[PDB]
């Protein structure tokens, strides 16, 4: 139920980094975009190699055991209605989401 | 608010509140806000799946204000042991029903 | 010629931890006792007696004798004798007092709705039942600070009509209706010898009581196997 | 509620407040004829902690738990001089505590 709201801004040339708590458990760490139309959550990147088809090659992830932190970095942002992204751990996405954020690509 | 029965085994959470109502006299309201989260598809014996499907769901507001229960906690773990042939010798091996909750 | 000996009370060993045998002698013409003494079956002496009272308005003198004893000097099953002397009887008068159980139950009862409709003062009550022996102390605490005894009263314990071994009593506190509208801690603290910690508080507020409007919001899904 | 869960015998409390003269009388009427004096116990009148010259009292009736679900009255009658008719009485039953409307929601998706 935590709300670590962050208001990073990013254009097409702008790159946006999202900070997530890393429990170091290493079973699964992921970011999940909540789907406004369906009313549920939709994974974008995880510990697994899968990635969104529209987002292929544009988003990467960094693990920091030294600081126990997880980085989701997006190099290019194509005016997405950047909804709410939830960091989470574990296979079950809805039950494993820890923190949620939302920002704005425009300004 | 007043609901110190957040026991996540039977899911209950029946809190109490007082409608700071429209500013008339103490014509107030007392509530009991239940939210039971039925697993419904879980198994009878919570630590052993060989038990049949748990159909009945009993809910007494006495024992849930603290036992067999229905769901899994993130802070606790439930495990199991399994055999295998691999030919002749059968060796017990330990598995965990709750991954990302008690993974070694 | 009035001579009496009174034992200590639980309301003093919990409030101040000051168990002490008292010996009150009054109505004697010249002097109640020129020398107070307290003796025991094993022949153990006692401490000093002081705080002597002035003569009564009815042409007689009052005297008191103190036997400051240990806490276990009354729960070990032994007797106490108050040696008192006068001037007309050549024999030193003697008097003896000694000591002879079930756990109580405490119940909070909410003020009746009718007096809440009148808006002067609701009376909260805590009933203590089934205690043996009749050795219960009751006090009222608000927000962790006790209230003055002038605000609440406690009933002298009476024997149960059906269970003579058991005893029952109660205490009541009057509070302004508006205060109970806003609400307070309202703790009835109870102290009986048949209690683990000597302690069994129960409390009440506007939040608790008879619920007049529920609303259950139980949910169903099909994967919350992990509440 | 907690007394009713012991499933043994319940206690009715009858409280009288604010009367100036002492020596009030309390009797327990059971929908018709009275009851034996040993089925109820009344206390003495003590002064009011709040009021200067007013008193109060309290009486207890002990009944079996099962008698409530039967649905009997067990009314309390009191007599005192200051009453307009020198006598009054009240009553209470399990049907007095139940009045409450519920409220239920039940989603399943
Ligand atoms: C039905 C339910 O779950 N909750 C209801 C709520 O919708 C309603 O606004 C309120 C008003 O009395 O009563 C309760
Ligand atoms: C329960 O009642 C309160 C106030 O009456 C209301 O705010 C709340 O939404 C209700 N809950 C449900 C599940 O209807």
């Amino acid at each position: 139920r935590i709300l670590p709201e962050v208001k990073v801004e990013g254009e097409l040339g702008g790159s946006v980094t999202i900070k997530c708590p890393l429990p170091e458990m290493h079973v699964r760490i992921y970011l999940c975009r909540e789907m406004a139309g369906s009313g549920t959550c939709g994974t974008v990147v995880s510990t697994t190699n899968f990635i969104k088809a529209e987002y292929k090659g544009r988003v990467t992830l960094k693990q920091y055991p030294r600081k126990n932190l997880f980085l989701v970095e997006v190099t290019q942002l194509t005016e997405s209605d950047s909804g709410v992204y939830a960091c989470g751990a574990g296979m079950n996405t809805d039950r494993g989401k820890t923190q949620k954020v939302t920002l704005n690509v425009h300004s | 608010r007043i609901v110190l029965v957040d026991n996540k085994c039977k899911c209950a959470r029946i809190t109490s509140r007082i409608i700071r109502s429209s500013e008339d006299p103490n014509e107030d309201i007392v509530e009991r806000n239940i939210r039971i989260i039925v697993p419904l598809n879980n198994r009878e014996n919570i630590s052993d799946p060989t038990s049949p499907l748990r159909t009945r769901f009993v809910y007494h507001l006495s024992d849930l204000c603290k036992e067999t229960c229905y769901t899994y906690d993130r802070n606790k773990c439930y495990t199991a042991v399994v055999p295998l042939v691999y030919g002749g010798e059968t060796k017990m091996v330990e598995t965990a029903l709750t991954p990302d909750a008690c993974y070694p | 010629i009035r001579v009496f000996a009174i034992p200590p009370s639980f309301a003093s060993i919990f409030l101040t931890k000051s168990t002490k045998l008292t010996c009150l002698v009054t109505d004697l013409t010249t002097y109640d006792s020129v020398t107070i003494s307290w003796t025991r079956q094993n022949g153990e002496a006692v401490k000093t007696h002081t705080n002597i009272s002035e003569s009564h308005p009815n042409a007689t003198f009052s005297a008191v004798g103190e036997a400051s004893i240990c806490e276990d000097d009354w729960n070990s099953g032994e007797r106490f004798t108050c040696t008192v002397t006068h001037t007309d009887l050549p024999s030193p008068l003697k008097q003896t007092i000694s000591r002879p159980l079930h756990r109580p139950d405490v119940y909070l009862l909410p003020p009746a709705r009718e007096q809440l409709n009148l808006r002067e003062s609701a009376t909260i009550t805590c009933l203590v039942t089934g205690f043996s022996p009749a050795d219960v102390f009751v006090q009222w605490m608000q927000r962790g600070q006790p209230l003055s005894p002038e605000k609440y009263v406690t009933s002298a314990p009476m024997p149960e009509p059906q269970a003579p071994g058991r005893y029952f009593a109660h205490s009541i506190l009057t509070v302004s209706e508006e205060e109970w509208n806003t609400g307070e801690t309202y703790t009835c603290v109870v102290a009986h010898e048949a209690l683990p910690n000597r302690v069994t508080e129960r409390t009440v507020d506007k939040s608790t009581g008879k619920p007049t409007l529920y609303n259950v919001s139980l949910v169903m899904s099909d994967t919350a196997g992990t509440c």
